[PDB]
């Protein structure tokens, strides 16, 4: 109740760990381990985070796939092996006490789906170790959904090895930017399935490569149609007017808004509608980001978000390092 | 010796059950098959005794 | 003149400016075309395809310029624009998620050539391939309604009752939004005459029976359903079932107002079938109910042997394996295997 | 900075040489890229053309600088990825002569503190390739420094794959059930046991239920069988061939002897896969069982004859399961006929009157 | 105005055959997920990836849920409509 329902994903773990740690030690001491006084300890702390004084039970879930987010989030660089290793395993002593494990898979589901889209996997280890301690405890037949989703993903990094390979045979105007991102999704192991998206028009960049993906992936499995998920893949880019080439990635709805600037200077709201080829109810929320960050400025003194007025586009960016995840 | 306790009990069971009692006990036991396995004399005579081949396990145990 | 068409073509390739303006300066090059005849009508409709499918050349006009080109294909000739869509099917295949709305397009007029020739296997295959289900952009209600049912009518024309009421089953999905209660009635009754076609009469006779006294039937079709009913309680097999199925057909007042009432009053008091009965009763029934079962034309001459076998059961004492074929015109061997499949079955 | 690493191995990936193409990726490494994953994708490249060519004092020169970084230097997603990859690609190109040098030398660089996979898979194909050497001196060092933790396969609840004891027991199973000797494939299923309290779910422990499905098929029980038999067809699955096929043989067998076989297939792994001529073998056998029909059942064994005559495990069990199937028709002729001749159910039967006196004292 | 240029680019590789998977019919899990006669046996059924046996209504279910229904009743009295087996097999 200190907290209520503002509470941190490192602040409850540790007010768990802090309020059980002190109670595990007093009764293997003083009362030498008795397995009564063991069973009542565990029995109530069962209640504690399931029936609390704020109205929000599921928020509970909810806080345990966020911690997990941020020990696997990749900013720019890593973590060591010493502090990831050592928080691992005081989590899963505080999963025991949760009894609602549907409502975190569905949350660890959707999580885990995103990280791997977005190239926010920063260690392979916190998958594995992950993994292995649901299936200890719960069983295999809840881990089973995580344990598809993680080999799938392995599936497609033995692939990335074969065709890395392929670029010492015969290909010279291949090389320019990033490598392969496959990651093979399916209809019951994974959340994502095929559903039309918005008919996005694609920008001409993006028009090579994809289109060689789908005929490489044709040869495996005779008639596979592919359909992209434009709300969780993110594309880079490369600004050179600034004292250093720094390079954001950026979301591949943000590159189509970008391409229209390469006939004007400035582009109105009327042909930002023609050019991306979707409905304005997306493309609201698209310029609404770009508005707030450094790369379309506003003109006169206040111009808001209207129909009639022009956007206009900044060289300069808040940047600081290469490759800069946004999410 | 090992050689002779597959003889001693798979002859003792041949004259005090038929053929239902012997899949049952001298087949089903995992305990005897490893003494059975032994001599190949001995296991081909419950064979022959429960497919009803009355003539060619008389003609094995003379 | 097909020369300078290529030409003008690959200048406006990486030319951008506008979007009205290119897309204005394009229009002028397919208009030229289209007035074009002979040989170079068809090597300047082809270089339309290679310039679109660039990637030098935005998705935004390539998707304007081929919503208008497929507009001016039907009004060419079939021996011209047939060579067209065959060839632009495979100049686009490598992009197909690119340009799905632009596929659909072209496999709507392709699909309307083969009907014209007479060709219903060739041109439903082609309205497979339109990404309907797994396609990246959905389409109205009334498109996906009248796709789904042309695909159902031409594999009913080719003799395939399986693919026919496979695909109709997708376009159920969306009948509900609708308030189309005739459309709503033919979805179980054409479902019911797919179970009856893998010689099952004593399951049909209960589907039929059971859609006779719901309150949406019309009551033009709940007459004409307990008539298939009827029929298929005659063709089904002798045994328990068939027992309870004939005498809830004579509670019912319903059956007086047919002409098939003479039938199931000799077959439900156990009465002789001689060889009078059982043509007149094939002459009422359905052409797709008449196949070659051994002796005879139709499907009733085995369901007649099985009835008369029950029937005697309870009334002949004992009668010899000769008597008893030559009162139903079946040889010897044929009355020892029929009547010895009933004992088994525990039916007789 | 990671901007010079970027342009200058985009020129140098442009047409490759095995030996000109190498000079290019080393100039990268002394700038030391901050990212740092511009530095790591570098030094991948070497080492896919040192393993196909050139020699082995230049491949080891060029590997102890990959697994260096590994910290906070380079992120554990894109470092994993590539110790499985080089790994499970070394062991095809390379012999054994040059397999083990590359093993020791690299339990040296990954004391750590994460040693959960990188000990335990390293030491993994160090325990298979002493077999095949017969050392038995270096064989017993490495079991009793993996005999100091609770689980072989974890230390904790961390990472898996990586298992030495129960490997060495499983390769001997393979090899002892081609000789035929069920002594002491008995007595190494019992040690599986021990390991199996211990061990997740990975890939060795699918190979020890398949000695007990064989096993208790020979005793009598057919449905303690079908357990093992069906819990190992889903490991088996992810590797393939050649160790999928010859697993769905014994899958089917267990099925039809629990009278009866009406299910061919429980699993999708195995029914679009019965295009090819040899599983289809398989699938045609359930077929002819449901209906029950010997005339059908012989039909198979001639049509397909190098696929279910060359294993002698299936082949000292087609005798059985002909004889269950004359009992289920003997019983749908016998309730009609009430003294029924004893010729009349052998022409039916199309067999000979020499099987039919012996059948009947049996039913 | 800004440099675009890219090596080898690509998102993902999804696929749904026939319709989309509506989470079954007779319980909550996916079309490929351990529903209830899939997870209780843990022996003579599957684990990981589970089976999917369709229909003639192109509306698939589990293998081991369709076995047990057709056992007793091979047609559908719900509605009165035609019941097969259709395309073996994801």
């Amino acid at each position: 109740s200190n907290l209520t329902q503002e509470n941190m994903p490192t602040l409850f773990v540790e007010s768990v760990l802090e309020v059980h740690g002190k109670f595990v030690q007093l009764i293997n001491t003083v009362l030498n381990g008795d397995q009564h006084f063991m069973s009542a300890l565990d029995k109530a702390l069962t209640s504690v985070v399931n029936y609390r004084e704020p109205k929000s039970v599921c928020k509970a879930p909810e806080l345990l796939a966020k911690y997990c987010d941020n020990l696997l989030k990749k900013s720019a660089k890593g973590m060591t092996e010493n502090e990831v290793e050592d928080r691992l395993t005081s989590f899963i002593t505080v999963f025991k006490y949760i009894d609602d494990k549907d409502v975190f898979q569905k949350f660890y589901a959707r999580m885990l789906a995103k990280r791997l889209i977005h190239g926010l996997s920063m260690s392979m280890d916190s998958e594995e170790a992950m993994i292995n301690k649901l299936k200890q405890a719960c069983g295999y037949e809840f881990t089973s959904k995580l344990h598809r989703m993680y080999t799938d993903m392995s599936v497609s990094a033995d692939l990335n090895n074969k065709f890395n390979n392929f670029i010492k045979n015969q290909d010279t105007v291949i090389d320019l930017g990033i490598s392969f991102q496959i990651y093979v999704l399916q209809a019951g192991a994974w959340p994502l399935t095929q559903a039309p998206s918005s008919t996005f028009a694609i920008p001409q960049e993006l028009e090579k490569s994809v289109q060689m993906f789908e005929l490489f992936y044709s040869q495996h499995f005779s008639g596979r149609k592919l359909t992209w998920l434009h709300y969780l893949c993110t594309g880079e880019v490369k600004m050179n007017y600034l004292g250093k080439p720094y390079v954001a990635m950026v979301t591949t709805y943000q590159m189509a808004v970008l391409l229209a600037f390469n006939n004007s200077e400035t582009v109105s709201y009327k042909e930002l509608q023609d050019s991306t080829q979707m409905n304005e109810k997306e493309l609201t929320k698209t310029i609404k980001s770009l508005l707030d960050v450094k790369m379309i400025n506003h003109d006169s003194e206040k111009e808001d978000i209207d129909a009639e007025s022009s956007f206009s586009l900044n060289m300069n960016f808040s940047s600081k390092r290469t490759k800069f995840k946004i999410t | 010796s090992p050689s002779n306790v597959a003889i001693y009990g798979g002859l003792c069971a041949l004259a005090t059950f038929d053929r239902q009692e012997l899949q049952r006990n001298v087949i089903s036991s995992s305990s005897f098959k490893l003494f059975l396995e032994l001599e190949p004399q001995v296991r081909d005579i419950i064979f022959k005794f429960y497919e009803s081949k009355y003539a060619s396990c008389l003609k094995m145990l003379d | 003149m097909a020369a300078a068409v290529r030409q003008d073509l690959a200048q406006l390739m990486n030319s951008s400016g506008s979007h009205k303006d290119l897309a204005g300066k394009y229009r002028q090059i397919l208009e030229k075309a289209i007035q074009l005849s002979g040989a170079e009508q068809l090597e300047a409709l082809k270089a339309f395809v290679e310039a679109m499918v660039n990637e030098n050349v935005s998705l935004v006009i390539s998707r304007q310029l081929l919503t208008d080109f497929c507009t001016h294909l039907p009004n060419l000739p079939d021996s011209t624009a047939k060579e067209i869509y065959h060839f632009t099917l495979e100049k686009i295949q490598p992009r197909v998620i690119s340009f799905e709305e632009q596929v659909a397009s072209i496999r709507q007029h392709l699909a309307s050539i083969y009907e014209k020739e007479e060709d219903w296997r060739n041109a439903a295959q082609v309205l497979v391939g339109i990404p309907l289900e797994t396609g990246q952009k959905q389409y109205n209600v009334d498109y996906k309604l009248e796709t789904y049912l042309k695909i159902a009518r031409l594999y009913l024309e080719d003799d395939d009752p399986v693919q026919a009421e496979a695909y109709i089953n997708r376009a159920s999905l969306l009948q509900n939004e609708s308030t189309n209660e005739q459309l709503q009635i033919h979805y179980k009754v054409c479902y019911a005459r797919v179970l009856d076609y893998r010689r099952k009469f004593i399951e049909a006779a209960q589907r039929y029976n059971e859609l006779s006294y719901k309150t949406i039937v019309h009551e033009s079709e709940r007459l004409e359903a307990l008539k298939h009913a009827l029929h298929c309680t005659i063709l089904a097999s002798a045994g328990q079932q068939r027992s309870r199925m004939l005498a809830t057909l004579f509670k019912d007042e319903r059956c007086q107002q047919l002409a098939a009432y003479g039938i199931l009053e000799k077959m439900y008091l156990d009465r002789i079938i001689r060889g009078n009965q059982l043509q007149e009763f094939a002459a009422m029934l359905m052409p797709h109910q008449k196949a070659t079962t051994a002796d005879g034309s139709s499907i009733l001459d085995r369901a007649v042997i099985e009835h008369n076998l029950l029937s005697a059961s309870k009334l002949y004492n004992n009668i010899t394996f000769e008597e008893l074929g030559a009162l139903l015109e079946i040889p010897a061997a044929k009355a020892e295997k029929i009547a010895s499949q009933m004992i088994t079955e525990g039916r007789m | 900075v990671d901007l010079e690493n970027q342009y200058y191995n985009s020129k140098a990936l442009k047409e490759d040489d095995p030996k000109a193409a190498l000079s290019s990726f080393q100039k990268v490494l002394e700038l030391e890229g901050e990212k740092g994953e511009w530095g790591f994708k570098a030094l991948k490249q070497m080492i896919k053309i040192n393993f196909k060519l050139t020699n082995f004092p230049e491949m080891m020169n060029r590997y102890k600088q990959l697994l260096t970084y590994i910290r906070s230097a380079v992120t554990r997603n894109y470092s994993e990825k590539s110790i499985n990859s080089i790994l499970d690609y070394i062991s095809t190109s390379k012999q054994m002569d040059l397999l083990q040098e590359f093993y020791e030398t690299t339990l040296e660089a990954l004391k750590d503190a994460k040693n959960d996979r990188l000990w335990f898979k390293t030491n993994t194909k160090l325990g298979k390739l002493y077999l095949e050497r017969e050392e038995y001196g270096k064989l017993q060092k490495i079991l009793r420094q993996l005999h100091q933790s609770c689980q072989t396969d974890d230390g904790e609840d961390d990472l898996k794959k990586g298992t030495q004891l129960l490997e060495i027991y499983a390769l001997e199973i393979q090899m002892y059930t081609a000789q035929k000797n069920n002594k002491k494939l008995k007595a190494l299923y019992e040690q599986s046991l021990h390991i199996k309290s211990a061990i997740p779910h990975p890939l060795i422990m699918g190979v020890i239920r398949e000695c007990g499905g064989k096993m208790h098929l020979r005793e009598g029980e057919f449905e303690k069988a079908h357990t093992d038999f069906f819990e190992a067809f889903k490991n088996y699955d992810e590797s393939g061939s050649p160790r999928r096929t010859t697993c769905l043989k014994y899958l089917v067998l267990a099925n039809m002897l629990m009278k009866s076989g009406i299910n061919p297939f429980d699993s999708q792994e195995a029914k679009p896969y019965k295009n090819d001529p040899e599983i289809l073998a398989m699938t045609n056998l359930v077929s002819a069982y449901q209906n029950n029909d010997i005339t059908e059942f012989e039909k198979i064994l001639k049509t397909n004859h190098s696929n279910i005559m060359d294993d002698p495990f299936i082949r000292e069990h087609i005798e059985e399961l002909l004889r269950n199937i004359r009992t289920q028709v003997l019983i749908k002729l016998i309730k009609p006929y009430t003294r029924i001749h004893i010729p009349f159910i052998s022409k039916e039967l199309n067999i000979d009157v020499a099987d039919v006196e012996s059948l009947l004292v049996q039913c | 105005k800004k440099r675009f240029e890219v090596k080898k680019w690509n998102a993902v590789a999804l696929w749904a055959w026939d319709i989309v998977v509506d989470n079954c019919a007779i319980c909550r899990n996916h079309i490929m997920d351990l529903c209830i006669e899939c997870q209780a046996n843990q022996a003579s059924a599957t684990s990981e990836e589970c089976t999917v046996a369709w229909g003639v209504c192109n509306h698939a279910f589990h293998f081991h849920c369709i076995s047990r229904w057709l056992k007793t009743r091979q047609v559908c009295p719900l509605d009165n409509r035609e019941w097969e087996f259709q395309k073996y097999g994801h």
